[PDB]
């Protein structure tokens, strides 16, 4: 029982680490690029922020 | 009194002790005694 529950804990940690270090880093980079591309595009068209 | 006499009286009572311990002790007493640490580890993991 102790060994099995330990495995469950490790699975949860691996899942959280995968979400925080892999999945959210990739998504946040895409969001930041998109927000910058957008701000540049309209700043050029409007001559102001 | 005499130290030999003392050890003889003590032997009489330790013999009772030995008989009581042989009666009280289950066959798996030693195994049960080893499980204590494992039980504590389970609680911490949860």
């Amino acid at each position: 029982k102790a060994k099995f529950e330990s495995e469950v804990l490790t699975r949860l940690r691996n899942m959280r680490h995968k979400i925080k270090r892999e999945d959210l880093v990739s998504i946040e980079k895409i969001i930041a690029d998109r927000e910058r591309e957008w701000e540049r595009k309209w700043e050029k068209i409007l001559g102001k922020c | 009194g005499n130290r030999h006499r003392y050890l003889e009286e003590l032997q009489k009572h330790l013999a009772i002790t030995k008989s009581l311990l042989e009666e009280i002790m289950p066959s798996h007493a030693s195994e049960n005694a080893e499980s204590f640490d494992t039980i504590k580890d389970l609680e911490n993991i949860v």
